[PDB]
């Protein structure tokens, strides 16, 4: 369940923290948000190795450019990029990615599809949970959101995700982008999932399991007289 | 086995302290054509019962015939038809639940996605699910096809478990449908504007609402959004 | 695995307990001998239902045979009432490989393969299921006719024991029983967990494992 | 084509103790990523002290359970009411499955209860009506990860007396009620944590002479 | 047909107080058949610990791999590659290979030599990397190790106490998995001491 | 290409490997060497695809005959050994694998040990005490299970492979034609004329 | 997707809804489907949105290049390398574009370049699935050499027949007006345009 | 197939093109698409022509053997036979029917039977292939309580217009009158009806 | 199982049939019997798909046995064979047909004359001086063109029985077990105990 929404001075960015394979949950703290750049973040849906590979690779490459141009990287070259990529391999790198973030020339949003469309918007969700997410956004969004009022609208859009989506789970990360600021990255934004403590210790009585041989493994390099 | 040909998007419901909601849009679409501007998918049974149908129109009005001979059967030999021997929500559902699942072992299915929605002689809620498969369940909650995806979100944040269904009332629920419908009609291509919504209450009984639509539309900011990414004008 | 052979002192049955969902273990503690009645036995291997069911169905039918004839069934005519019914429903997808062994006076000790296409063998040495290969290989090179019932039972333990151990899907335990004029003898439950490292130990085999 | 099938999760676990048996399973319905109900039961009394749950295609299950259930009505009516004990119950079930064993119902059944010593029982089936007695089977979406914990804590599996080099298992023994509840709970948080398919909420329906009790408890939502 | 469950084999990895754990199986068969009770999925480059599960002919391949990478990278770096950074060339060294990939399941054990701080991965065959705190579980019978690991497991267990919990997590799963067990192997790993254990399981 | 064997006793390796070359619903041959020489000490057995696994074969063996003249040395079993898994775990990510099955068994001079590597066309290695491909092994690593010590002379190593050519006569349904046996120890691979 | 082009007497005005669908879910209800490849050389797009986003790009740096050179590129030049990259990856596009624009000399123009990757000049122009319901309604209300009102309401009321019908098409309806006056974008929000 | 029906002031009007189609080829370009169930319900025939046919046949029957029993039947009674027919063997059918009748009572009515077997009554109705394409124009020209005149006019413009850009439609127009005054069948030429 | 041979000489007619029942990987028996008795003078061998071999060929059996108490009577091998074929042909065209080849060997005491008939799953009858099913008939037909004689002895008859399983034992893929010979002459059926 990724999303992401403007306001006033800037534009925010949120995401689930679950990743899945098959029916079963590999990972309960991932993050969704990866670094482009300081100031541009992009949420990841889809294949993940893809959605953490293509963003790495942009990234890599918009380093290069902001230090080969002496400026600070825009939004849309991150976008075109991504675009360009993800449209060479026809959708077989399978990410599906929220760009945005703050530049010389203002604040930014956009929707990235695995074919390689870009989508231009106030508002976007994308993954399993975007149907949830974009209930919420539909139900509560307006123009010229505070601060407070966009991370909560935000962070509500990826609680419907949590909730109401079995492919979305566990924590909110949210990232906030404001004008002429530095941008705030908030991991475990909300942690509404917390493991209750277990009925029982199920650590058993020393000798519990059967020893066939035992060695000492030799990690360091030359023993030496 | 068929093919569903003319068919009705989501069913969306739930229940508030004293009764039941059901709402449905007047849409009868032809795969992506907008064919039919006047279908009527929610059918009373009685004074006490609601039935909302989304799927095929056909295997719709086979089920809507079922339910009016129901009626007429019900009052054969039956001098308390309209009193304690009237039709319950719950005999409605179960005659078609039992339909429904032999329909599928049958495999000639009817292809329909079904809430029965209305209130009990002892004034008990019931909101209960039926699909082509014979699947069923309840909750305070139940929408069908994108009212699953997108208004049940929304409606749980109102009735998130059984012990929240006191502490709704008949326009903070109504509010929560209406808003649904305009979410489904901004999100889903094979909805409308025009749609239709039924209270089942305990006290007030059956308030059936035709020819309502979707307002307070917010269009706006579409005018500001230019291009696809690097287009300025 | 199941085997069933036979030897001077009779008939000697031996089955592994492992039930599976493709590489799911379903089950260590399954029986695939069917007590028909005191001089009759059924092996099961195949389909878990198909073989417990109509296992189950041909007792009933052996038990109306003795109620009608006032006459214990043979062998023969108990192995071919499950062999002509399976033979019914060829094609359907029934899976059953079964051996069905038993004593009478007129026959002596006899022993029947039935399996889901219709085929029914008398033989003195068969091995059925996924475990088949493993336990022949034991069984064939220390087969004679004339074991003493101590080592026949034995060698239709090791059988099996050497199939739990290289088929994924055969183990948990082996179950033992013996045919004789007096009828079939349980001679126990072996879980592998314990059997494996005893007979290593005692018989010095199995030197392809980390003891 | 039409797919007569459907999957609606869920996943269910009997114990049997020495005087008691339990029945458990999650409250969550769903079909593919979307929940259905939070709060859907699917563990029944049927009567004659028999818990029963038919879990997968909830369709299927509701059929079978509704078949046993009226199997029971009409067993003391043909019988001058005699009680139908689990191995009887067990055996029926095998026939009400097989009945369809070329459409079959894509459920996995466990019924518990207890036997005629008055000692805990659970019988598990697969689709098509083998069945087998056991101490422990957990079923569904989630019995992959339940069962070799069950394996492991109910039968003591792997586990041996400490300073017997390893040639003394750990002594089997029946486990109390308040103990077998304590696996069951754990086991249903640990199956949530791991299965998108298992959450919402807890059902047992304990088993002793004296009746059918239920206990509810609440699992992670997301 | 599926390469992940041609040969079996499970991998499953532990953290405790100032300690890790990684455990495999020794099974190596063609489906049904069992052929080695000997296949060690644990490989080691200076005192970061790799388990590989899946395809066997891409775990030996792969360790060949990683023996040749980490042997370089200590001749040029002048120093043993640490976990963090063994974890990125894995993740790098699987999603170079994504549309023809290696069907493995690694996993990443070992302690920061300079920070103390112990540190276990996993990853998809495609180099998706999950950074667990808890554990990490792969192979044939990842569903048994998951449940085992999400119940067994609790956090700061002493080097003893962790060998005891996961040698149970592993034991208890390959019982109910047909191409897993046939033999188990455990390292409890130190900062500056490593014990190597040979599990006593079921031959089936 | 149905039935190739090897048993590593005390001092020697067995390797044991069908004459049938069958085509179709024809034995073309029932003297056909399953085998090539690879070194002085090292025999390596060979069973699948027809062209595949002789051609194989002899372009491992080229390799190890051109080392052999460049370093005026023998590699040692698990040298060659390592060598081949590599070939065929390169070769079955190729636009057409060699779909080739083999038993390598050496007597390293070194370690004055006998050594057995059974290799899948996958590239699959395993050191073993005995070793089959295809549906040999269904039936053999039970016996050999049951039979095998690891301390047994190469007589004793013989008369367990009669054990293993006599069940492989009885249960399985071709006709395989009998095998050729060579014995690899520390003075080199012979050929036991009567088996 | 509905989207159509007419000739006028001062220029041309290019018309879209603004609804993008994946299947049945609105992935979009405020797309903008009319696209800038020059000052006054405006195209709508319908098929594979990654498809005609990529073809426009290319055609928008065909173009900047082709004006750092020649100067100003007239419609069909515009027409022409729309054409030439359809046409030669026929084999793997879903594009329908519809190219519309000003010079002084010619005035408005309009370009259609079907699935083929043909070309046809055409006084106005229909695509996209939501075409198919207003042929009647297009063929029986177009005239030549209307004013600009005329023209505005002639796609106003063509695309809100389309959207009607069209499960595909929706949103507001966009314009963008092309003569010697300059660049006018309009919008039409539902309330206005589905009372008609 | 262009087929529609329209309710007006004095009853209802049926209209037709003329074309059946094999492929590409014209197997019939005068085809009678307007079919008599009784004296005053007559249904206009798409989809198989072998299984309308069957159907027609089959209604004609069942409202004879009415007719014989319980007198003249309503246009729903015929509508439903259409819809039961319909309905129960939509596996091995392939039928789009539009039934339309005068009764003194009820004035004209139209019902319009799509695929699956359901039924809809309309002010007027339009199916076949060249139905697509007037959507937009019907929708648009249609006004209740219309004379003959406007009704003949109405029904000639929009199949005119699906005739010129459906393939599977062509030839003459045939209209059938039901009113009071009894039964008028109308035709129109090419040389006509394709200069509007 | 597989390989099913027939041999009308002089006065008898030899049927020989393999001896081993094999499913998958692994032969489950080496002396199977592949025949049944149809009268005192009229022998059937049978060869196919496992269940419908023996229960098309008991089916025969109690049908012609019958047909002996009913009459008093011997059916003649031509009225057997002819009864057998309509069986098959009536069988092609069900639900689910037999999928059983068979020769009938029959001495007819009314004519004193050996007879020899080959019928196919599909009801093809055909009288031949020798006969096979499956795989055998590529062999064993070449060979009989060349060394039969209408006027050979049984023991003649044998030897040239002898000269196709040595042959088939040569050639075929597959270990057949041996076979099984019976002679049907006026005297009746009797089983060749050492072949
Ligand atoms: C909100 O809508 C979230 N819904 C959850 C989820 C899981 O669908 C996902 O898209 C998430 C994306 C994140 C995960 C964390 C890292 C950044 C990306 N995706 C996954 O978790 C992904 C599921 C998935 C599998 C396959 C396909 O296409 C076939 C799409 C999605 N999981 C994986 O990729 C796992 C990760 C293993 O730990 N591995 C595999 O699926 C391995 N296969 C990949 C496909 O190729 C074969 C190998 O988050 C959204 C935002
Ligand atoms: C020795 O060789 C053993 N090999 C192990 C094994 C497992 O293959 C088996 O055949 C064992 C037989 C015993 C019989 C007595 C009852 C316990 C099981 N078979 C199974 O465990 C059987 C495997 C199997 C599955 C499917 C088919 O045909 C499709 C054949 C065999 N298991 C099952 O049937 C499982 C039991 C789960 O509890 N259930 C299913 O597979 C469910 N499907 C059944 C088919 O129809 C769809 C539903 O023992 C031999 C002796
Ligand atoms: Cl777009
Ligand atoms: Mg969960
Ligand atoms: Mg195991
Ligand atoms: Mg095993
Ligand atoms: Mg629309």
């Amino acid at each position: 369940t990724i999303a992401g929404l403007v306001f006033q001075d800037g534009v925010i960015l949120g995401a689930d923290t679950r990743a899945t394979n098959d029916s079963v949950v590999a990972d309960k703290s991932c993050e969704k948000i990866h670094f482009i750049a300081p100031k541009i973040y992009c949420c990841g849906a889809g294949v993940a190795a893809d959605a953490e590979a293509v963003t790495q690779l942009i990234g890599s490459n918009i380093e290069l450019h902001s230090l080969y141009t002496s400026r600070e990287p825009r939004v849309v070259s991150a976008l075109q990029m991504l675009k360009q990529h993800l449209f060479k391999y026809q959708g077989h790198i399978g990410a599906y990615l929220i760009v945005a973030g703050v530049d010389p020339t203002g604040s930014h949003l956009f929707s990235i599809h695995a074919h390689g469309s870009t989508d231009v918007g106030y508002y976007l969700s994308l993954g399993s949970g975007s149907l949830a997410a974009m209930a919420v956004l539909e139900s509560h969004w307006k123009q010229d959101l505070t601060k407070e009022e966009a991370i909560k609208l935000a962070s509500d859009a990826i609680q419907a995700g949590i909730w109401n989506d079995l492919g979305s789970g566990s924590n909110v990360d949210v990232c906030v982008m404001e004008i002429g600021k530095d941008a705030e990255y908030l991991r475990n934004y909300l942690t509404p999932n917390v493991r209750e403590e277990k009925q029982k210790s199920y650590k058993f009585p020393r000798g519990t399991t059967a020893v066939l041989k035992e060695s000492i493994v030799n990690i360091c390099d030359i023993q030496e007289e | 086995t068929q093919q569903p040909i003319v068919t009705g998007t989501s069913v969306i419901s739930m229940k508030y302290d004293n009764g039941v909601i059901i709402a449905a849009d007047n849409l009868g679409s032809y795969g992506s054509l907008l064919r039919f501007n006047g279908v009527e998918r929610l059918i009373p049974v009685g004074d006490n019962t609601v039935v909302g149908i989304s799927g095929d129109i056909s295997d719709m009005q086979h089920i809507e015939r079922l339910l009016k001979d129901l009626v007429t059967e019900n009052a054969y030999d039956n001098p308390l038809a309209d009193a304690e021997e009237a039709l319950e929500p719950s005999y409605i559902f179960e005659y078609l639940a039992t339909v429904m699942y032999q329909r599928r072992s049958k495999m000639n299915p009817l292809w329909n996605a079904i809430i029965v929605a209305g209130v009990q002689s002892n004034g008990d809620q019931f909101l209960r699910y039926v699909n082509l498969l014979g699947v069923t369940y309840s909750s305070p909650t139940l929408a069908t096809g994108f009212g699953a995806h997108m208004a049940n979100p929304l409606l749980r944040k109102v009735v998130d478990r059984e012990s929240d269904i006191p502490k709704t009332t008949v326009q903070v629920a109504e509010e929560a449908i209406v808003n649904a419908m305009r979410v489904l009609y901004y999100r889903d291509a094979r909805s409308s504007r025009n749609f239709s919504l039924a209270i089942i209450d305990k006290n007030t009984g059956l308030t059936f609402k035709k020819n309502l639509q979707v307002e307070n539309m917010k269009w706006d900011f579409a005018k500001d959004i230019k291009g696809y990414g690097t287009q300025k004008i | 695995t199941t085997l069933a052979f036979r030897f001077q002192g009779g008939i000697i049955v031996a089955v592994d307990s492992r039930a599976t969902a493709g590489n799911w273990v379903a089950s260590q503690t399954v029986k695939k001998v069917i007590e028909i009645n005191p001089f009759l036995l059924g092996t099961m291997a195949g389909g878990a239902a198909d073989c417990q069911f109509w296992e189950t169905w041909l007792g009933s039918q052996c038990r109306l045979h003795e109620l009608r004839e006032k006459e214990r069934i043979s062998v023969a005519a108990a192995s071919k009432i499950l062999s002509n019914l399976v033979y019914q429903y060829k094609g359907a997808g029934l899976s059953m490989g079964t051996m069905i062994c038993g004593y009478t006076r007129k026959e002596g000790p006899t022993i029947y393969y039935v399996d889901s296409d219709g085929t029914r063998l008398k033989g003195d040495i068969f091995c059925v299921g996924s475990g088949q290969t493993f336990a022949y290989g034991v069984l064939d090179s220390n087969y004679k006719w004339d074991l003493s019932v101590e080592d026949a039972l034995y060698l239709g333990k090791r059988s099996i024991l050497a199939a739990a151990h290289r088929d994924a899907y055969s183990g948990g335990s082996v179950n033992l029983y013996h045919v004789t004029e007096d009828g079939w003898i349980y001679h126990g439950n072996h879980d592998v967990g314990e059997l494996f490292w005893k007979v290593k130990e005692e018989e010095g085999s199995f030197n392809n494992v980390i003891g | 084509q039409f797919n007569p099938y459907g999957d609606n999760g869920g996943t269910i676990l009997g114990i049997a103790g020495e005087d008691f048996a339990v029945l458990a399973g999650d409250t969550r319905n769903i079909t593919d990523y979307s929940i259905n109900s939070r709060y859907e039961p699917k563990v029944f009394d049927c009567g004659d002290n028999i818990v029963m749950s038919a879990n997968g295609f909830a369709a299927d299950g509701d059929a079978l359970v509704k078949r046993f259930k009226n199997s029971v009505k009409w067993y003391h009516f043909d019988h001058n009411d005699k009680k139908l004990s689990i191995n009887s119950a067990a055996r029926n079930i095998q026939h009400l499955l097989y009945g369809k064993r070329f459409f079959p119902y894509y459920v996995h059944t466990i019924i518990a209860g207890l036997d005629e010593d008055g000692k805990g029982a659970v019988y598990s089936f697969d689709p098509v009506g083998s069945y087998e007695r056991e101490q422990c089977r957990a079923g569904g979406a989630a019995a992959s990860l339940i069962m070799p914990f069950l394996d492991n804590q109910v039968n003591f599996k792997n586990q041996y007396e400490p300073g017997t080099n390893g040639k003394v298992k750990k002594p089997l023994k029946y486990l109390s009620v308040e103990e077998v509840i304590k696996l069951v709970r754990d086991s249903f948080t640990s199956a949530t944590e791991r299965h998108i398919q298992v959450g919402d909420g807890l059902e047992i329906l304990i088993v002793t002479k004296d009746g059918v009790r239920k206990e509810f408890y609440e699992l992670k939502r997301d | 047909s599926d390469p992940s469950s041609i040969n079996g084999g499970i991998v499953v990895a532990m953290t405790g107080k100032d300690c890790v754990a990684i455990a495999c199986d020794l099974r190596l068969g063609s489906q049904s058949l069992g052929v080695s009770n000997k296949f060690e999925k644990i490989f080691h480059y200076g005192h970061v610990f790799l388990g590989i599960t899946g395809l066997a002919t891409d775990v030996t391949t792969l360790n060949e791999m990683f023996r040749y990478k980490t042997n370089l990278y200590k001749l040029k770096e002048e120093r043993a590659i640490e976990p963090e950074t063994f974890t990125q060339l894995v993740s790098s060294s699987l999603y170079e290979r994504r549309f023809g990939p290696y069907f493995v399941g690694p996993v990443v054990a070992g302690i920061n030599s300079k920070s103390g701080k112990p540190f276990i991965a996993g990853f998809d065959l495609i180099g998706c990397i999950d950074e667990a705190k808890d554990f990490i579980v792969s192979g044939t019978a990842s569903d048994q190790l998951f449940g085992m690991c999400e119940s067994l497991y609790e956090p700061n267990l002493e080097p003893e106490d962790l060998f005891e919990t996961i040698s149970q997590a592993l034991l208890n799963a390959a019982d109910r998995d047909a191409l897993s067990g046939w033999g188990a192997v455990v390292y409890i790993i130190k900062k500056d001491e490593v014990v190597k254990r040979y599990l006593k399981m079921r031959q089936d | 290409m149905d039935i190739i064997l090897g048993i590593r006793v005390q001092d020697s390796v067995i390797l044991a490997s069908s004459k049938a070359v069958t085509r179709g619903i024809s034995v073309l041959k029932d003297s056909d060497d399953k085998t090539r020489q690879l070194s002085p000490h090292t025999l390596m057995s060979f069973a699948g695809e027809a062209g595949d696994t002789v051609q194989f074969a002899e372009y491992i063996q080229a390799n190890i005959q051109l080392y052999s003249i460049r370093e005026d040395y023998e590699l040692s079993p698990q040298a060659v050994s390592s060598f081949v898994r590599q070939e065929l775990a390169k070769s079955i990510r190729s636009r057409r694998p060699y779909q080739v099955n083999v038993l390598i068994g050496g007597y390293d001079k070194k370690k004055n040990k006998p050594e057995l590597y059974q290799i899948d066309y996958l590239g699959t290695k395993v050191e073993l005490p005995y070793g089959a491909h295809g549906y040999s092994g269904f039936y053999t690593f039970s016996l050999l299970d049951h039979h095998y010590r690891p301390d047994m002379t190469t007589e004793e190593g013989l008369d367990l492979l009669k054990l293993c050519v006599q069940e492989l006569e009885k249960r399985m349904p071709m006709d395989f034609k009998g095998v050729i046996v060579k014995i690899v120890d520390k003075d080199g691979i012979r050929q036991v004329d009567d088996f | 997707t509905s989207i159509m082009a007419v000739t006028f007497k001062d220029g041309v005005i290019l018309g879209a809804d603004s609804r993008t669908t994946t299947g049945a879910y609105i992935a979009n209800r405020v797309t903008d489907k009319l696209t800038r490849v020059h000052d006054k050389i405006w195209c709508c797009r319908s098929g594979s949105a990654a498809d005609t986003q990529a073809i426009a790009d290319i055609v928008q740096y065909h173009l900047e290049l082709y004006t750092s050179q020649y100067g100003t590129p007239s419609t069909e030049t515009a027409a022409s390398v729309f054409k030439e990259l359809c046409y030669e990856n026929k084999d793997n596009l879903t594009a329908g574009i519809i190219v519309a624009g000003y010079d002084d000399k010619n005035k408005g123009e309009v370009y259609t370049i079907p699935l083929g990757g043909s070309v046809h000049k055409l006084p106005y122009a229909i695509a996209g699935s939501g075409s198919t319901f207003i042929y009647g309604y297009c063929d029986k209300n177009f005239r030549e050499n209307m004013s600009k009102e005329e023209t505005v309401d002639f796609i106003k009321h063509s695309l809100s027949q389309a959207i009607k019908w069209d499960g595909s098409s929706g949103g507001v309806i966009r314009m963008v007006v092309l003569t010697a006056a300059g660049v006018e974008r309009l919008i039409f929000y539902p309330d206005e345009y589905e009372q008609l």
